[PDB]
């Protein structure tokens, strides 16, 4: 707490440095929203498979959208991509990373030993090893420091929320982290409590409602979309009791801005 | 980038927590340098490797070793560094019993403390803080280097890697087996180095944790609910500690005057939470008069 400001100022300055290209799906020849969207899902699959953490998770979609915004991809290609990217997350984040082999064997072999760690080595080059990304989770576990009193329903539900906007680069790619983090929160408090983006947030953040508003629109539809989404494995992971069962809570019909 | 062509390697200085050390010359600029070796025909790039680079790229202060470039890849990784002049280490192993001045530690200290505070103001624990790991040059600068054992926190800490830390440097939070640790293991550390070189030699050498436990307990008292709260009920906490009375600064740190003494004692808190934070103590009385002196050329 002797340096909570000080991280927040400078997570907010990296995360704008960290941020991919709004449009780089529409200059991908090949590859589309639709095709990203499985990718994600998958590595929500593959994070559950081997108990890694949610920041893991975060960090590999960032990686993944950051190479994306300069290399050209094929389809056949976008999976082992987004493997070189759990790779690394889990490296730079993991206590004890899945081994390579591993990585090899949730891809169903699809891919070789080598092909993997030589994209692990071209992501890197693309990225130039800039991989302390701030993700939306960074910013939750701070904003939930701000609860009164601390409720772990909506802790998980805020997650929850922020873990979906990574499935839907339209339009989540246009939202800056500590942002769809303030989307989520306030909604997941909404949702739980009755309760609102409270005012020593707007006062830490810069960021009220209004500012809010646009992301949290979207976040509001996808929350109430999110049974009809043709991605599912988020919401049958937050059925977990270790996240409180969250993904069962029905989604307020409006929120009354 | 960068090309391994321009270099010219001079001598192998040593080996740090990954890779090896050597320095060499810049053929075209003439700046000598130093290069951490890192062979990757051993499961792709090393996490070491991968966080080292990623954090250093990151931090740029005075105090922080300058990481320079990147060459990759040739089945090896070369991290290229500015050069100084020698660790702390070897300079302590070169100095003469009266040869390290209190002005000279009271400089270092500051400097170290400014280079932490950066550290932990850009969410990054350094976790590896002894001697070796601290480098000098000739003209009075200290700074904080090989980031190999480092880690980008978040706010508020998950549970991290269990030790961490040399043995001799490990905070007792750590030893005790503390879910949660923080910024304030480097602090510890750091305490550590202050006495070592106040004293010349290591406040705590144990050769196990128990040992290690015990002799921290000798020194500054063995911990109870009055001096750390939440102690007892520490995993590695035993009620069979022996019972040991803390002892007077002025006898841990002969040479060390009154506000030396309050600074040392702040660093070695055992309460991680009123533990000093590297930003407070840049304040403390110790440093009104601190200067830049340099050091003897060995
Ligand atoms: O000095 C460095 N030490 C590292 N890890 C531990 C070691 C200490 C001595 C050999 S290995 S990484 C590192 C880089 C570095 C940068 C500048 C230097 N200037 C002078 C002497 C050694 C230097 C080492």
């Amino acid at each position: 707490p002797d340096y909570h400001e000080d991280i927040h100022t400078y997570l907010r300055e990296m995360e704008v440095k960290c941020k991919p290209k709004v449009g780089y799906m529409k200059k991908q020849p090949d590859i589309t929203n639709s095709m990203r969207a499985i990718l994600v899902d998958w590595l929500v699959e593959v994070g559950e498979e081997y108990k890694l953490q949610n920041e893991t998770l975060h960090l590999a979609v960032n990686y993944i959208d950051r190479f994306l915004s300069s290399m050209s991809v094929l389809r056949g290609k976008l999976q082992l991509v987004g493997t070189a990217a759990m790779l690394l997350a889990s490296k730079f984040e993991e206590i004890y990373p899945p081994e390579v082999a591993e990585f090899v064997y949730i891809t169903d072999d699809t891919y070789t030993k080598k092909q993997v760690l030589r994209m692990e080595h071209l992501v890197l080059k693309v990225l130039t090893f800039d991989l302390a990304a701030p993700t939306v989770n960074q910013f939750l576990t701070q904003y939930f420091l701000h609860q009164q009193p601390a409720n772990c329903k909506v802790e998980s539900l805020a997650m929850f929320l922020g873990e979906l906007s990574l499935i839907d680069a339209d339009p989540y790619l246009k939202y800056l982290p500590s942002v769809i983090a303030g989307a989520a929160f306030h909604l997941a408090l909404y949702t739980v409590t009755g309760q609102s983006w409270p005012e020593s947030l707007i006062r830490k953040t810069g960021y009220t409602l209004e500012s809010l508003k646009p992301c949290l629109m979207d976040l509001h539809q996808t929350y109430l979309k999110a049974p009809q989404h043709a991605q599912q494995s988020i919401r049958e992971k937050y059925k977990n009791s270790k996240y409180h069962g969250v993904s069962l809570l029905n989604p307020p019909e409006t929120l009354n801005l | 980038p960068g090309s391994m062509e321009n270099f010219q390697k001079v001598e192998k200085i040593g080996e740090g927590t990954y890779g090896v050390v050597y320095k060499a010359r810049n053929k075209l600029t003439g700046e000598v340098v130093a290069l951490k070796k890192i062979r990757l025909d051993t499961e792709g790039v090393p996490s070491t490797a991968i966080r080292e680079i990623s954090l250093l790229k990151e931090l740029n202060h005075p105090n922080i070793v300058k990481l320079l470039d990147v060459i990759h890849t040739e089945n090896k990784l070369y991290l290229v560094f500015e050069f100084l002049h020698q660790d702390l280490k070897k300079f302590m192993d070169a100095s003469a019993l009266t040869g390290i001045p209190l002005p000279l530690i009271k400089s270092y200290l500051f400097q170290l403390l400014q280079g932490l505070a950066f550290c932990h103001s850009h969410r990054v624990l350094h976790r590896d803080l002894k001697p070796e790991n601290l480098l000098i040059n000739t003209e009075g600068a200290i700074k904080l280097a090989d980031f190999g054992l480092a880690r980008a926190f978040g706010v508020p800490v998950r549970t991290y890697t269990h030790e961490v830390v040399t043995l001799w440097y490990r905070a007792p939070e750590i030893l005790l087996g503390c879910k949660y640790y923080s910024t304030a293991v480097d602090i510890w550390s750091l305490g550590c180095i202050f006495a070592e070189m106040v004293t010349r030699r290591a406040l705590f050498p144990g050769d196990s944790e128990i040992d290690q436990l015990f002799r921290i307990f000798r020194t500054l008292g063995t911990p109870d609910e009055v001096v750390w709260p939440g102690v007892t009920s520490m995993p590695d906490y035993k009620p069979s500690f022996p019972k040991w009375a803390r002892q007077d600064f002025s006898k841990v740190v002969p040479p060390l005057d009154e506000d030396g003494r309050s600074l040392l004692s702040q660093m070695l808190h055992y309460d991680p939470n009123k533990r000093i934070s590297a930003k407070a103590a840049l304040a403390h009385p110790f440093f009104q008069d601190v200067t830049k002196p340099v050091p003897h050329l060995r």
